[PDB]
């Protein structure tokens, strides 16, 4: 409940991973949050396209001959163009992420805390002063603080969307449209 | 003796590439250098001219003349004499600057020299080397072209004529 | 004339100076290879090596893969190459961890943790980019005909 | 903002003091920033001209590209061109590396890395003034190319002359 | 849809999982505590 | 002085051969260039000779033996892609050779670096080297003769020993 | 010479199933797990040999050797105790006009070298030192 | 003082330079050909001779051959990477096969092999019957 | 030990690949591990048995699940 104790216990139980910043850490909170914030954009875009019929030739399945069995969902049934396109968009993004993970710059925030990276100290310091229950105002604008606050907000939204969708028995895309006011559809 | 220092040496090792030992003393070298430069400058202009004409461009009043050496044979000699007169005059005008590299005409009546183009000594040497080298290339080039013209009619070997892209000139 | 002599004039070392092992050709080639060349930084060493290996790998996949005869065959080949590069990169990362450890000091010695990490990064960028270059090149092949 | 900025070229009449409202200097290293500023700027300076040159002054005698719209020509152009283009850029990048290692500079240093016109002043005063002009023109160009693109996709976003389109 | 699960999990179980597991074992056996 | 040290190349039929004295005033560097050129021109000639002979004989088992037996016609028939690879490949080796040349102790013409193991003190070494040079000299003249025959006389086969 | 240099190794004998460090130590003090080859102008195995222009074959450049002079010292040091026991016994057997152990050693080893001294019975020694 | 040998691919490797190395020395009265454990034939020099090997067994194997040539003055050393040297054989100057007063017994059990303890008796002890 | 076979110093201090091979195949001989008391042995064995039981039940669960989700029982 004190939070700190639980984190400590995790580190003790899984020390090797904790060393790099894995697990319940500020680093993870920041990175996972950044991804969630970015995703919201992707999900909203998908909703807009679906509603405005932008995706080309959706509701059609890729050819099992042009493409392969890798495109099969069951037997000879294949993936629809829409899902394929959405995936390719995400793959564009993932590729950028992989490059950043494997080939970091000298002034970049590395995914994991590496003692041999020049930014190790700054990262360690930033994380050391970025923990709290309430968003720290007075540090508005482009600050590490603002980033974390917004990230937590985004992650919470994801959870809420899934839950609401289930309770109302609707797709997540529908809930998004609803919360926007039905603009997308 | 050792003309390795002179501009235009083949390379650091070979130094001056004089297979037939034409050059013996500085006096001779100066003679040969002057000649090389003159032939070079003349050739550089020649290649430019041959290409322009062969490709098709003609001055006002010269739209029916032929191109290549054929021109010299067919075009009227009367319209060729101007060339000699405009060249002989230049021959007289150019004035060699004493105590300077062969081919320096800074002493000519009309303003001639490195002017604003060169500042440091090194810059001067570079420009000089480039002039010589480009001339050496053209000298070979103009020959190559004329020879092939006679051999097959294709002065450029791989294509009939050049096509220019002159936006502003349009 | 003997063209085979003890290496480094040590009659008891387990190596010999043969024409293959120690010829001007071999010495020259190996000295200027990115791996042993002088002056290259760890990143640049990796980059050159990656650029070289990525370009030739797209071929095997593109011309002999499962979807070779498909119109999207070249695209598939590219993806396959990227996958292989990822596997090789994982290997490089793991090797470094085991061989060098966790904290380093010397610096600028391909054989240290920091240098190795930089080397690995270069390889990834070069390899993936090189594969992409091959994709662009293989998209339209010149016949070099006049 | 970073203190070093106070001792660097860039501040001028329209920007008397360092312009870094969001203090990005805190994150991006000062050196890298300038190197990138010039690189993106120089490339942009060339682009601006390329955006309209083919249209205003004509195109080469070939049929590979039929459109004149800057964006459309990207796909119409033969892939072979693009490959060779990447190659030439790589060569340029290598030149900058090698020459820098020889002590020469492509960032307003004492010994020019590329001065084929031999117009680099010797006096530091003029050198400084010359560098400022380049940076300005560069910054202006980056803005311009962005503007052109904006009006191209979202019409009316920027006030662009008709011919430039 | 659950029907898509076979095509989303099998790639992970047979490729990603085994790889990471092997990597971890190597790092574990090559370390000198 | 090159003239006072050179040992390879001077053989029995004629001894030192410079009727036109084209090496009287040349320095060691120029003479080194000449020897390297001599060897390279000769070695390439030897190879060309073998190639011509095989093609003329009809043993050209490539491209389904589609290309002509006439060596000069075949070159025209070869796609440019083939020629480009040839020039570029040879160019690469030329670069490596330049590296070897720069290295201290370079003996003009030695790309294998045989200097590491043998010197010209060994008579066997000098003799074998002489054989390469002599055969190369002959090959140079031969390739020039054969081309004349194919381009002017009109034949690309042996017109000397063919009559058993 | 550090006679314990070898014994001073990282090896730790196990409880059961191990002979132990024996007489000269069970493992080298140094760890064999060093790195591989390095680019020209760089070193890898700590006090490694520079490969010069052939870094690829640097491991073939020897840096570990035996000095003949130094060899003599190691022989003497490692066999010091044996020599002591030998001379002690010689002294016990009522040496003729004995002086000092060390003195006797020098005299006895002046002749019969040192190796021969180590391989001689007290009886032979006494016969030799009769004078 | 190296014997005359032309080289082999069976010589020492990195371990000799980073972990440990060995060396044998002997004196001869004539130049003769011997076979080296690494593989091949070499000619010893008339006098002192030194040779390096990677294993003690390889060195002792050569010693056996030397004894055939009637050479019994061989000495074996172990050279560590830092340069430290250990004299190994003949350790006390006297070959091991000859009893030399002054050598103490080691690893000796004062009973027949059949008097060792039963395995079950020493269970959960960490020791073995033969060490018990 | 400080290497892979934590339960065996002998194998841990081995400079070869045997260390890895043997450590894997001597893992469940808890009685021979370094520093094993009878009490600990029994306790560890008891816990290991719980794990085996769990595996058996997970296996059975899978058969039911797959038959129900992808089968033709009805
Ligand atoms: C090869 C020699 C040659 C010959 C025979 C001609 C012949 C001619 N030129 Mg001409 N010209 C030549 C070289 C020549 N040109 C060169 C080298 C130039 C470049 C300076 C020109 C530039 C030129 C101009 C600018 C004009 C002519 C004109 C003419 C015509 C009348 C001449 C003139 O100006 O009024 C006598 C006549 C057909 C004129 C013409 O045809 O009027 C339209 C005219 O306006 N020429
Ligand atoms: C024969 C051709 C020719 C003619 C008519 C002129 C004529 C002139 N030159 Mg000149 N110039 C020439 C060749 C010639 N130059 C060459 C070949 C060079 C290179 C060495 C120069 C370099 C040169 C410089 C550097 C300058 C001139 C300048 C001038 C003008 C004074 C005058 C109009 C001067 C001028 O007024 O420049 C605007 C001047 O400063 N010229
Ligand atoms: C060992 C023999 C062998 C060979 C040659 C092949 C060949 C092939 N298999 Mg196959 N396969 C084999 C055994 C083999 N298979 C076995 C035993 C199995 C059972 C597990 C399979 C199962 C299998 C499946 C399931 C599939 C294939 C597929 C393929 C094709 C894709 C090739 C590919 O992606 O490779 C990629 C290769 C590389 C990235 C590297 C190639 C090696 C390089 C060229 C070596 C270069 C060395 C160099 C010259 C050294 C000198 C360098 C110096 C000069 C500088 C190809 C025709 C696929 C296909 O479409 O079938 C046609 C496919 O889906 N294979
Ligand atoms: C459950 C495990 C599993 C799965 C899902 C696959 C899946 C596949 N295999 Mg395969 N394979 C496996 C196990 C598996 N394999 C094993 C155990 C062996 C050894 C016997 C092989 C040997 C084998 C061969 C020899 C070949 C395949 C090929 C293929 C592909 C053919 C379908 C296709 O469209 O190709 C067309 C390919 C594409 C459309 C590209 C898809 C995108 C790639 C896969 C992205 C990979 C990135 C990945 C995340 C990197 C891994 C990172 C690492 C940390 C794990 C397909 C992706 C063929 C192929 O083309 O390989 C790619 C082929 O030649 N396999
Ligand atoms: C690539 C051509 C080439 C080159 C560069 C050389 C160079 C050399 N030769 Mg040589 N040689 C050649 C071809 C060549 N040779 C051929 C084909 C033969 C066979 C006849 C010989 C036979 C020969 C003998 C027997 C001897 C030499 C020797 C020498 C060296 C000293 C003589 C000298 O300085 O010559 C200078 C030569 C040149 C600078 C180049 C040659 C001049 C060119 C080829 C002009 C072309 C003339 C020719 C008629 C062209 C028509 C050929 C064909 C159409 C008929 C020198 C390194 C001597 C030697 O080794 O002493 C150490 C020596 O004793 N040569
Ligand atoms: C790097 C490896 C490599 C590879 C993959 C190839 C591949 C090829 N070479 Mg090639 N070549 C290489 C190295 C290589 N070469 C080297 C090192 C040389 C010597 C410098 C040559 C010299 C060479 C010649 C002279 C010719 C080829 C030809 C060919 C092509 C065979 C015919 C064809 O197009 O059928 C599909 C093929 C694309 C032939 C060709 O393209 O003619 C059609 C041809 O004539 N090559
Ligand atoms: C070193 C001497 C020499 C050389 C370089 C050649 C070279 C040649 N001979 Mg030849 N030849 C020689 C000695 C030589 N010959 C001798 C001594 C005899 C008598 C047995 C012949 C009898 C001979 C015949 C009968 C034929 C050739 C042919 C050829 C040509 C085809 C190459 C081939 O595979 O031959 C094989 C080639 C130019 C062939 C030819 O001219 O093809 C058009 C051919 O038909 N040669
Ligand atoms: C590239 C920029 C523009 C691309 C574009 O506009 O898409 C537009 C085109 C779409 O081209 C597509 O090609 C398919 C297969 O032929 C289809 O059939 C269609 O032709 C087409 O729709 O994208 C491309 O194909 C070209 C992009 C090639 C990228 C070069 C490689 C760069 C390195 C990649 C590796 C990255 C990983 C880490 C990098 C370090
Ligand atoms: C029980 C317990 C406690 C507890 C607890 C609690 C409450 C734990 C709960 C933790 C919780 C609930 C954590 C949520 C995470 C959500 C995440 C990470 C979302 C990631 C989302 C990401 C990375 C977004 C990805 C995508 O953008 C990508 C990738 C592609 C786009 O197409 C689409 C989207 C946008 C989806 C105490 C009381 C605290 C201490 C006690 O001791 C132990
Ligand atoms: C776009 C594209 C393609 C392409 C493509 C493109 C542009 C390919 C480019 C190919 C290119 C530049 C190949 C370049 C080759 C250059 C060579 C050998 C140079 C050798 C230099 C030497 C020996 C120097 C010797 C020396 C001399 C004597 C003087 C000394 O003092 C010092 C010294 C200087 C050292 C393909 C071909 C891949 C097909 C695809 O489908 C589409
Ligand atoms: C046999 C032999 C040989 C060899 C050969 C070979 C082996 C080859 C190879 C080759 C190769 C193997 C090559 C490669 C190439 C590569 C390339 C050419 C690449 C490129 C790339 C680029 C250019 C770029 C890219 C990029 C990047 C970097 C990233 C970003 C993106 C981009 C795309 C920009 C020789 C002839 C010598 C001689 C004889 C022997």
């Amino acid at each position: 409940s004190v939070f700190d104790d639980a984190v400590k216990d995790w580190a003790e139980e899984y020390p090797q991973f904790a060393a790099w910043g894995w697990g319940p850490s500020v680093q993870a909170e920041i990175w996972n949050g950044r991804h969630a914030m970015f995703g919201w954009v992707v999900m909203c875009a998908c909703a807009y396209a679906k509603g405005h019929g932008l995706i080309p030739d959706a509701d059609q399945t890729l050819d099992l001959k042009e493409w392969g069995t890798l495109a099969t969902i069951s037997g000879k049934n294949t993936i629809t163009n829409e899902r394929a396109i959405i995936l390719i968009a995400n793959v564009h993004a993932l590729m950028v992420g992989l490059a950043a993970t494997i080939s970091p710059n000298s002034f970049a925030d590395t995914l994991l805390l590496d003692p041999n990276h020049p930014m190790y100290e700054w990262q360690m310091e930033r994380n050391s002063k970025l923990g709290g229950v309430m968003p720290n105002l007075g540090k508005m604008g482009v600050t590490p603080e603002a980033e974390l606050a917004n990230g937590r907000m985004a992650m919470m939204g994801i959870i809420t969307c899934i839950a609401y969708s289930g309770i109302q028995g609707q797709s997540m895309i529908d809930t998004i449209n609803e919360w926007v006011g039905g603009a997308y559809f | 003796a050792d003309f390795s220092g002179e501009i235009g040496a083949a390379n650091a090792e070979l130094g001056c590439w004089d297979p037939l030992n034409f050059c013996t003393d500085q006096a001779s070298f100066d003679k040969m250098r002057y000649a090389e430069l003159k032939h070079g400058r003349v050739a550089q202009l020649a290649a430019w001219g041959y290409a322009t004409t062969w490709s098709g461009a003609r001055f006002p009043g010269c739209e029916d003349f032929p191109a290549g050496h054929e021109a010299v044979l067919k075009i009227g000699t009367e319209n060729l004499i101007p060339v000699l007169v405009v060249a002989g005059a230049l021959e007289t005008l150019w004035k060699q600057k004493e105590g300077s590299f062969p081919g320096d005409f800074s002493a000519t009546s009309f303003p001639v020299g490195f002017g604003p183009f060169a500042k440091t000594e090194a810059d001067m040497i570079d420009l000089r080397t480039k002039e010589l080298n480009n001339g050496r290339a053209a000298m070979m080039g103009i020959l190559g072209m004329i020879v092939h013209e006679q051999i097959d009619g294709k002065p450029f070997i791989f294509f009939d004529k050049f096509e220019i892209y002159a936006p502003f000139g349009n | 004339a003997n063209f085979i002599k003890p290496y480094n004039d040590d009659p008891f070392v387990g190596h010999l100076a043969t024409p293959i092992t120690s010829s001007s050709l071999t010495r020259a080639l190996l000295k200027n290879l990115p791996a042993y060349r002088f002056g290259l930084t760890p990143l640049l060493r990796g980059l050159e090596i990656g650029l070289a290996h990525g370009y030739f790998l797209i071929g095997p996949f593109a011309q002999l893969g499962p979807l070779r005869n498909s119109d999207i065959g070249l695209l598939a080949g590219f993806l396959s190459t990227i996958g292989l590069i990822l596997i090789l990169t994982l290997g490089l990362t793991i090797y470094g961890a085991a061989a060098f450890g966790q904290e380093k000091s010397n610096g600028s010695e391909l054989q240290t943790k920091k240098s190795w990490d930089q080397f690995k990064g270069g390889f990834f960028v070069g390899a993936c980019g090189s594969a992409g270059f091959a994709f662009i090149c293989l998209s339209s092949i010149p016949t070099f005909a006049l | 903002y970073a203190s070093e900025l106070d001792s660097m070229t860039g501040t001028g009449i329209e920007s008397p003091k360092v312009f870094d409202p969001l203090n990005l200097s805190d994150y991006v290293p000062v050196d890298w920033a300038r190197r990138a500023e010039l690189s993106n700027g120089r490339s942009a300076m060339l682009a601006t001209v390329g955006w309209f040159f083919p249209k205003v002054f004509g195109t080469f005698d070939s049929t590979d590209v039929t459109t004149t719209d800057p964006i459309d020509a990207i796909m119409q152009a033969d892939p072979q061109w693009w490959a060779q283009w990447i190659l030439i850029c790589g060569v340029f990048e290598t030149w900058k590396y090698k020459k820098e290692m020889e002590g020469k500079s492509f960032l307003g240093g004492a010994d020019p890395a590329v001065d084929y016109l031999k117009l680099w002043p010797a006096d530091a005063a003029a050198q400084e003034e010359m560098k400022t002009k380049e940076l300005k023109n560069a910054r202006l160009a980056m803005i311009g190319i962005a503007g052109f693109a904006a009006n191209h996709f979202i019409p009316g976003s920027c006030p662009v002359p008709d011919f430039i389109a | 849809a659950a029907s898509f699960l076979p095509s989303i999990l099998v790639p992970l179980v047979g490729l990603i999982f085994p790889a990471f597991s092997m990597a971890l074992f190597f790092l574990y056996v090559q370390t000198d505590d | 002085a090159w003239r006072d040290e050179v040992v390879v190349g001077i053989t029995a039929p004629v001894g030192f051969f410079d009727p036109l004295g084209l090496s009287k005033g040349k320095d060691d560097a120029t003479m080194a260039y000449y020897r390297e050129a001599e060897l390279k021109n000769g070695r390439v000639a030897m190879a060309a000779c073998l190639g011509w002979y095989l093609n003329a004989g009809g043993v050209h088992p490539a491209f389904n033996s589609e290309l002509s037996n006439d060596p000069l016609k075949a070159m025209v028939e070869l796609p440019a892609v083939g020629w480009l690879q040839f020039v570029l490949g040879c160019g690469a080796i030329e670069w490596l050779g330049q590296q070897i040349k720069e290295r201290p102790g370079y003996v003009p013409g030695d790309l294998l670096g045989a200097s590491y193991w043998v010197d010209n003190s060994d008579e066997g070494w000098v003799m074998y080297q002489n054989k390469e040079l002599n055969n190369g000299r002959l090959a140079m003249l031969a390739i020039v003769g054969m081309v004349y025959q194919d381009v002017f006389v009109g034949d690309y086969g042996d017109m000397m020993y063919k009559q058993l | 010479v550090d006679l314990d240099y070898g014994m001073k190794n990282s090896y730790v004998p196990a409880t059961g199933g191990d002979g132990g460090q024996g007489q000269f130590g069970a493992q080298s003090p140094n760890d064999w797990r060093v790195a591989g080859t390095s680019p020209v102008g760089e070193t890898s195995y700590a006090g490694a040999a520079d490969g010069g222009e052939e870094p690829w074959f640097a491991e073939a450049i020897s840096t570990v050797s035996l000095d003949l002079q130094k060899a003599d010292e190691t022989l003497k040091a490692f066999t010091k105790d044996a020599a002591a026991f030998k001379i002690e016994e010689f002294a016990a057997e009522k040496p003729y006009g004995f002086t000092s152990s060390d003195a006797a050693m020098e005299e006895l080893v002046g002749k019969l070298g040192y190796s021969k001294f180590l391989e001689m019975s007290t009886k032979q020694l006494m016969k030799t030192w009769g004078t | 003082p190296f014997p005359t040998f032309g080289g082999s691919t069976g010589g020492w490797l990195r371990a000799a330079e980073v972990e440990e190395k060995y060396a044998i020395t002997w004196t001869s009265t004539k130049e003769q050909i011997f076979e080296m454990p690494t593989g091949g034939a070499a000619i010893m020099r008339n006098g002192e001779n030194l040779l390096y090997l990677a294993r003690k067994e390889q060195c002792l194997a050569l010693s056996t051959q030397l004894r055939t040539f009637k050479i019994n003055d061989y000495k074996i050393y172990r050279i560590f990477p830092s340069g430290e040297v250990q004299y190994l054989h003949p350790k006390d100057g006297v070959f091991p096969e000859k009893v030399n007063p002054g050598r103490t017994s080691v690893n000796s059990r004062g009973f027949s092999i059949g008097k060792n303890p039963n395995p079950a008796s020493i269970k959960f002890s960490g020791i073995t019957t033969y060490e018990s | 030990a400080t290497k892979f076979p934590k339960f065996s110093q002998a194998l841990a201090q081995d400079p070869a690949t045997r260390r890895i091979w043997y450590g894997i195949a001597t893992a469940h001989d808890l009685e021979a591990h370094d520093g094993m008391t009878e009490e600990n042995l029994y306790q560890k064995i008891f816990a290991s048995h719980f794990g085996h039981l769990a595996i058996i039940f997970l296996w059975t669960s899978g058969n039911l699940f797959h038959v129900a989700w992808q089968g033709n029982f009805e």
